[PDB]
């Protein structure tokens, strides 16, 4: 569901 | 940990800003930049970022068209270049390390943060002038004297005073608009008014957009 | 596009007292697998940059004091201030990373309650370098009052005046959560020489009658 290119850092 | 953005600007509608952000204190490419603003009034707004290592980026898609962020791995430093500047781009753009969320580390830092006003006015540099103490700026044992920075544009200025040792009783007042269309803001500090011929007292005044950096002293 | 909305808008209790902010997403920030909320809240003291207080939803950064938590899981997010302190004052953002594009609420702005403290007044006649270019600003100086509503009049020669002056306030004071105004007076040169006596009329809810503050430009 969430997305990992968001935010990179997490 | 800290990150260090370039000094606020004033460019005319259609023509480019390129904001800078040099990043120290932490491994540069093992995380990503972002690219915020803050538009009066509005809530913040994110822009894109770039991975500081192999330069890849995201972009929001209200900027898709019009931002570019790129990096230099050798000085630390990141970029990011708006295009076809327009009036709803009066605002702070930050650079930020987002929430830096890995299972060894957890932090997150911002930039000071950079104006951008988009004008076709001419830079002006503020002339400053002394509010000097007086028989009519004390009041119980403690004097009142200032700075009046008058004529400037665009927004910033920042006021210290002694070179940042003198933080108390401090007051610097949000800039006001002048019907020119030049602005004007005041810088205030209390301070004992017994010491006033012992202790010295110097605004700091720095206008990035005019290259000004002014020392005045104020004495009574 | 997740919503970030926040609620209130505005805050304002005592020092001391509890504070709690709302934050609703428009859709779940939770992912089931690893149960954990992707939702961050920020402070903002005017001036300097945000800062992060609590990520994960409730994990608090370490550097920021016990009194701020967070909770909530889902959609529904509340940031509690325990006790708030003077230097709470802020505004205080809701953060989203669990979709593109990052998304914040619009802001909370916590102000401070606190007893009626009369404004000093204080005036500054124009500087000697300032009328070497022709231009004459008086300002006015009321420091470190509450409430924030304030009344300030010019008169020259004892006349009330209109269309020459301006006003500025400040933000809440991080110490003692008290306000500060300066009003600017600008004349002409010529018309500050022609005129002998300068006053600044302050009337605030601290005080019985108007105060007036004045020199003689001699």
């Amino acid at each position: 569901n969430p997305d990992p290119n968001a935010n990179p850092n997490v | 940990v800290q990150l260090v953005q370039s000094g606020a600007e004033v460019k005319k509608p259609g023509a480019s800003v390129k904001v800078s952000c040099k990043a120290s204190g932490y491994t540069f490419t093992s995380y990503a930049i972002h690219w915020v603003r803050q538009a009066p009034g509005q809530r913040l707004e994110w822009m894109g970022w770039i991975k500081a290592g192999n330069g890849n980026t995201r972009y929001s898609q209200k900027f898709q068209d019009r931002v570019t962020i790129t990096r230099d791995t050798s000085t630390t430093t990141a970029y990011m270049e708006l295009s076809s500047l327009r009036s709803e781009d009066t605002a702070v753009y930050y650079c930020a390390l987002l929430t830096v969320l890995t299972p060894d580390d957890a932090f997150d830092i911002w930039g000071q943060g950079t104006m951008v006003t988009v004008s076709s006015a001419s830079t002006k540099g503020p002339s400053v002038f002394p509010l000097a103490p007086s028989s009519k700026s004390t009041s119980g044992g403690t004097a009142a004297l200032g700075c009046l920075v008058k004529d400037y544009f665009p927004e910033p200025v920042t006021v210290s005073w002694n070179s940042g040792a003198l933080t108390s009783g401090v007051h610097t007042f949000p800039a006001v608009l002048q019907s020119s269309g030049l602005y004007s803001l005041s810088s205030v500090v209390t301070v004992p008014s017994s010491s006033l011929g012992t202790q010295t007292y110097i605004c700091n005044v720095n206008h990035k957009p005019s290259n000004t950096k002014v020392d005045k002293k104020v004495e009574p | 596009d997740i919503v970030m909305t926040q609620s209130p808008d505005s805050l304002a209790v005592s020092l001391g007292e509890r504070a709690t902010i709302n934050c609703k997403s428009s859709q779940s920030v939770l992912y089931s697998s690893n149960n954990k909320n992707y939702l961050a809240w920020y402070q903002q003291k005017p001036g300097q940059p945000p800062n992060l207080l609590i990520y994960w939803a409730s994990t608090r950064q370490s550097g920021v004091p016990d009194r701020f938590s967070g909770s909530g899981s889902g959609t529904d997010f509340t940031l509690t201030i325990s006790s708030l302190q003077a230097e709470d004052v802020a505004v205080y953002y809701c953060h989203q990373y669990y979709s593109s594009p990052l998304t914040f609420g619009g802001g909370t702005k916590v102000e401070i309650k606190r007893t009626v403290a009369a404004p000093s007044v204080f005036i500054f006649p124009p500087s000697d370098e300032q009328l070497k270019s022709g231009t004459a600003s008086v300002v006015c100086l009321l420091n470190n009052f509450y409430p924030r509503e304030a009344k300030v009049q010019w008169k020259v020669d004892n006349a009330l005046q209109s269309g020459n002056s301006q006003e500025s306030v400040t933000e809440q004071d991080s110490k003692d959560s008290t306000y500060s105004l300066s009003s600017t007076l600008t004349l002409s040169k010529a018309d500050y020489e022609k005129h002998k006596v300068y006053a600044c009329e302050v009337t605030h809810q601290g005080l019985s009658s108007p105060v007036t503050k004045s020199f003689n430009r001699g």
